């Protein structure tokens, strides 16, 4: 599964995900983080705690970056693997998503 | 030698066949930076696969155990740009898709 | 929902078996303690067909209340029996069914 | 240090708790089950460590369901948790 | 037969103060059921400590583990869980537990 | 798969297992195991870092009882995990295998 | 912040180090490939200490706003230490070994 | 803390080595391993489960390369970890030792 750990201070938001980011959870971290990026404050995603994490995972993530520009809000993301900055990478993500 | 599973198109069974695949690479030998790319690999084609079915599923993996090489076909755009960049040789074949692709040791 | 494995009547795959039966049985909520009773018995079914045989099937039957394990072609029995919540046995090659009711 | 994660439907909370539940991090487990407090399921499989001060939140929002008609189930519980659980002779009390 | 730590007087460091006994009691013998017991313990006498500096001290002794926290819902867990128990008042916390 | 650890002090032999005891390598367990109980030396084997074992392991085990009795040794089990007890509890085996 | 030790000078006893500088490396934030860069550093460190005792072995993890400064006080392990920590130094008298880690 | 499993059939000897090879568990190592390199017969170890090693593992393990070449054998080193091939790189012992994963 997957631990989705939002805390809200002073619209300074810290998201905490742990666990699997697969087809099966993304959605589920879709859920639960869209309502962030609707207030479009600044949130820092840490993946410290991520232990897969599939193009399904960098599609939440793409989703969400759209929407917190939208709203005029932050988004970023720290601190990764160097094998999951790698995967960003590969992506072409690596150069428009913060890290 | 061939192992073989079956799931539902489902992404709950998603997870299932990355857990399997663990076991059946790290026996074989890879490396854990080859065995985590062996997962993202047979993870995408499972996700294209659930995701296809989706309209209409069953999914049949197997995965071929060589000396040099672990052989992994699933049948029934970003996860196919993984796929092939992650593994050694992939194939695609339609009729919905079969995916096939080795990675070497 | 029903989840189906072969793999080559060999010792070596035993251990792939149980991989994925944690996982099939992680899955619907079954305890750390459940789950290692579980993969005994199903591994002590394995065993008693690779000592049979060849491919082995297995084919989880994951239900609502119960999880269903069947294993195809003196000592372990009791701990299939005494671990599952209900095991069968047929013959002629020989089958294994067992079931725990997750409570 | 900690994760905890909520989800509401059905106006009927799912919590999954994963981590360490000791002195630092047990004021966050109070403050984020409190606004649910004043129907909980908690879900334990993933703690690896308590102590008293994880069950004194748990007794405090125990208290706080029992006061404002709620419910509080605690589920898959490790059988060495559980059996601390009886140690302090709340399995009787709180599942 | 000494072992000494310092830590300070915060909640953070309760997780390392577990994690050095969980090593120094992994190289008894103590098996991991009771590594874990003697984490609860430990980690309550240090709780109950900070609540500034915390002293930690593990004397290891042939069958004997003891630890020696200095600077109420607890207590009763240490004394169920541990073979020994004293205390003296500032306060500090002893801790004896037997082998298997 | 499995590590075996075999040291031999004051002609006392201890090995310690690590991993997986099942049917693939129980026959490993039995070629490591008989040679040093065939000669009736006082074996001490520790399970602390076995993470599965079924009756195959159960079976190997009291093989080499067996050799050991009559070559004329012990067999002592120790550091065992709360569940590996129950499995020898369960099985009835508890009855004769020493555990500690 | 600062976390103070002392050990017996005994090889058995330079895990129980690794063990509490591994949690402290991980609670502040360092990579996977850091953090076992500073268990070779440290555990160099102190092997050196327990060789050239026979005794008792002191450290003292100082947890920095922004690096980790590691002070060990009573030969590839030098060159060890000296390429996987970002500054080193030594004195002696007994001796002491000071080296610090850059937090990213 | 650390598991040396020795399998030798005629003249090639595998270990296994699994745990954490330091200061207190190296003259483990090396007490396993120095019969069997004296015994000029084929050494292949497998460092697969080292959890972690220093220069105290590197030099039992360059010790235990000169007892082999020493008495007419071979040494083989197998299945490293990146980090550890990373380690005996660094030391400049990948040039000296055969190394794979």
């Amino acid at each position: 599964n997957i631990n989705v750990d939002v805390k809200q201070n002073e619209n300074d938001i810290q998201v905490n995900i742990a666990g699997e980011i697969d087809v099966y959870s993304a959605p589920v971290l879709r859920e639960k983080l869209v309502p962030l990026a609707e207030q479009g404050a600044d949130l820092r995603i840490c993946l410290k705690d991520v232990s897969y994490m599939d193009s399904t995972g960098l599609g939440v993530f793409v989703g969400t970056f759209k929407m917190v520009k939208k709203q005029g809000g932050s988004l970023k993301l720290e601190n990764l693997s160097e094998r999951l900055i790698r995967l960003f990478d590969i992506t072409g993500l690596k150069d428009i998503i913060d890290i | 030698d061939y192992i073989e599973m079956k799931v539902p198109a489902q992404p709950e069974y998603v997870g299932i066949i990355r857990l399997t695949l663990s076991g059946v690479a790290s026996r074989m030998g890879y490396t854990y930076d080859e065995i985590e790319d062996l997962k993202i690999a047979v993870s995408e084609a499972c996700t294209n696969a659930v995701q296809h079915a989706y309209k209409e599923g069953e999914v049949s993996i197997r995965f071929g155990v060589f000396e040099d090489r672990l052989e992994v076909i699933v049948a029934d755009g970003l996860g196919l740009y993984l796929m092939e960049t992650l593994m050694d040789e992939v194939r695609v074949q339609n009729h919905g898709v079969t995916v096939a692709m080795t990675k070497y040791l």
